[PDB]
Protein backbone atom coordinates (compact mmCIF):
# COMPACT_ATOMS: atom_id res chain seq x y z
CA UNK A 1 0.00 0.00 0.00
CA UNK A 2 1.14 3.52 0.83
CA UNK A 3 3.64 1.75 3.04
CA UNK A 4 5.61 -0.88 1.12
CA UNK A 5 4.61 -0.61 -2.53
CA UNK A 6 3.08 -3.92 -3.66
CA UNK A 7 4.85 -5.59 -0.75
CA UNK A 8 2.62 -7.48 1.71
CA UNK A 9 4.05 -6.67 5.11
CA UNK A 10 2.67 -8.94 7.83
CA UNK A 11 2.39 -6.28 10.49
CA UNK A 12 -1.18 -5.81 9.35
CA UNK A 13 -3.50 -8.73 10.04
CA UNK A 14 -7.02 -8.71 11.29
CA UNK A 15 -8.56 -11.37 13.44
CA UNK A 16 -12.32 -11.19 13.27
CA UNK A 17 -12.61 -13.06 16.57
CA UNK A 18 -10.97 -10.17 18.43
CA UNK A 19 -12.47 -7.61 16.02
CA UNK A 20 -9.12 -5.89 16.50
CA UNK A 21 -6.02 -5.71 14.34
CA UNK A 22 -3.10 -8.01 15.17
CA UNK A 23 0.44 -9.00 14.28
CA UNK A 24 0.18 -12.79 14.07
CA UNK A 25 2.46 -15.65 14.99
CA UNK A 26 3.04 -16.61 11.35
CA UNK A 27 4.48 -20.18 12.02
CA UNK A 28 0.84 -21.12 12.63
CA UNK A 29 -0.89 -17.97 11.40
CA UNK A 30 -2.42 -17.54 14.77
CA UNK A 31 -3.64 -14.34 16.27
CA UNK A 32 -1.52 -12.98 19.13
CA UNK A 33 -4.60 -11.85 20.89
CA UNK A 34 -6.54 -15.14 20.97
CA UNK A 35 -4.45 -17.62 18.95
CA UNK A 36 -7.37 -18.31 16.65
CA UNK A 37 -6.32 -18.32 13.01
CA UNK A 38 -9.22 -16.14 11.89
CA UNK A 39 -6.70 -13.59 10.70
CA UNK A 40 -6.51 -12.16 7.23
CA UNK A 41 -3.54 -10.18 6.00
CA UNK A 42 -4.41 -6.61 5.16
CA UNK B 1 -21.10 -40.16 -12.79
CA UNK B 2 -22.56 -43.68 -13.04
CA UNK B 3 -21.36 -45.79 -15.99
CA UNK B 4 -18.50 -43.53 -17.04
CA UNK B 5 -15.86 -46.26 -17.45
CA UNK B 6 -13.19 -44.03 -18.96
CA UNK B 7 -10.25 -44.07 -16.57
CA UNK B 8 -12.01 -44.61 -13.24
CA UNK B 9 -9.41 -42.38 -11.63
CA UNK B 10 -8.73 -38.87 -12.78
CA UNK B 11 -8.55 -36.67 -9.71
CA UNK B 12 -5.82 -38.41 -7.67
CA UNK B 13 -4.08 -35.24 -6.53
CA UNK B 14 -7.27 -33.34 -7.25
CA UNK B 15 -10.48 -33.59 -5.17
CA UNK B 16 -10.01 -31.66 -1.93
CA UNK B 17 -11.56 -32.37 1.37
CA UNK B 18 -12.29 -28.81 2.09
CA UNK B 19 -12.37 -28.23 5.79
CA UNK B 20 -13.64 -24.80 6.83
CA UNK B 21 -14.28 -23.37 10.30
CA UNK B 22 -16.79 -20.61 10.92
CA UNK B 23 -15.71 -18.97 14.16
CA UNK B 24 -14.79 -21.60 16.76
CA UNK B 25 -17.78 -23.76 17.57
CA UNK B 26 -17.95 -25.23 14.09
CA UNK B 27 -15.74 -26.74 11.42
CA UNK B 28 -17.41 -28.10 8.30
CA UNK B 29 -16.25 -29.81 5.18
CA UNK B 30 -16.98 -28.73 1.62
CA UNK B 31 -15.54 -31.47 -0.47
CA UNK B 32 -14.94 -30.48 -3.99
CA UNK B 33 -12.30 -30.69 -6.63
CA UNK B 34 -8.85 -29.10 -6.39
CA UNK B 35 -9.62 -26.57 -9.03
CA UNK B 36 -13.23 -27.18 -9.39
CA UNK B 37 -14.90 -24.02 -8.18
CA UNK B 38 -14.17 -21.80 -5.22
CA UNK B 39 -16.45 -19.39 -6.97
CA UNK B 40 -19.50 -21.46 -7.26
CA UNK B 41 -18.13 -23.31 -4.24
CA UNK B 42 -18.57 -20.24 -2.06
CA UNK B 43 -22.06 -19.79 -3.46
CA UNK B 44 -22.85 -23.34 -2.41
CA UNK B 45 -21.52 -23.15 1.15
CA UNK B 46 -23.29 -19.80 1.66
CA UNK B 47 -26.27 -21.34 3.45
CA UNK B 48 -24.38 -24.05 5.30
CA UNK B 49 -22.31 -21.33 6.96
CA UNK B 50 -25.03 -18.66 6.75
CA UNK B 51 -22.51 -16.53 4.95
CA UNK B 52 -23.29 -15.44 1.37
CA UNK B 53 -20.42 -15.63 -1.12
CA UNK B 54 -20.55 -11.85 -1.59
CA UNK B 55 -19.69 -11.13 2.07
CA UNK B 56 -18.12 -14.50 2.65
CA UNK B 57 -14.36 -14.42 3.04
CA UNK B 58 -12.27 -17.60 3.08
CA UNK B 59 -9.08 -17.16 5.07
CA UNK B 60 -6.38 -19.78 5.18
CA UNK B 61 -2.75 -19.09 6.08
CA UNK B 62 -3.86 -15.48 6.52
CA UNK B 63 -4.51 -15.45 2.79
CA UNK B 64 -7.76 -13.99 1.54
CA UNK B 65 -9.21 -16.86 -0.50
CA UNK B 66 -12.17 -15.87 -2.64
CA UNK B 67 -14.29 -16.70 -5.72
CA UNK B 68 -11.73 -14.82 -7.82
CA UNK B 69 -9.50 -17.86 -8.37
CA UNK B 70 -9.43 -21.63 -7.88
CA UNK B 71 -9.15 -23.87 -4.80
CA UNK B 72 -5.77 -25.36 -5.73
CA UNK B 73 -4.37 -21.84 -5.73
CA UNK B 74 -4.84 -22.02 -1.99
CA UNK B 75 -4.19 -25.77 -1.82
CA UNK B 76 -6.83 -26.35 0.85
CA UNK B 77 -7.20 -30.10 0.35
CA UNK B 78 -7.63 -31.35 3.79
CA UNK B 79 -7.12 -28.13 5.74
CA UNK B 80 -9.72 -26.10 7.67
CA UNK B 81 -10.22 -22.64 6.29
CA UNK B 82 -11.47 -19.82 8.47
CA UNK B 83 -14.69 -18.06 7.57
CA UNK B 84 -15.44 -14.58 8.85
CA UNK B 85 -18.06 -11.85 8.72
CA UNK B 86 -17.06 -8.31 7.79
CA UNK B 87 -18.73 -4.95 8.10
CA UNK B 88 -21.22 -4.19 5.28
CA UNK B 89 -19.50 -2.95 2.10
CA UNK B 90 -22.19 -0.42 1.25
CA UNK B 91 -19.60 2.30 0.62
CA UNK B 92 -17.72 -0.17 -1.56
CA UNK B 93 -20.83 -1.22 -3.45
CA UNK B 94 -22.96 1.82 -4.43
CA UNK B 95 -26.54 1.31 -5.61
CA UNK B 96 -27.92 -1.58 -3.59
CA UNK B 97 -30.59 -2.53 -6.10
CA UNK B 98 -28.98 -5.36 -8.04
CA UNK B 99 -28.57 -8.13 -5.47
CA UNK B 100 -28.90 -5.63 -2.66
ZN1 LIG C 1 -7.86 -12.89 17.88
Amino acid sequence: GSMAEASPHPGRYFCHCCSVEIVPRLPDYICPRCESGFIEEL
Amino acid sequence: MAHHHHHHVDDDDKMLEVLVKTLDSQTRTFIVGAQMNVKEFKEHIAASVSIPSEKQRLIYQGRVLQDDKKLQEYNVGGKVIHLVERAPPQTHLPSGASSG
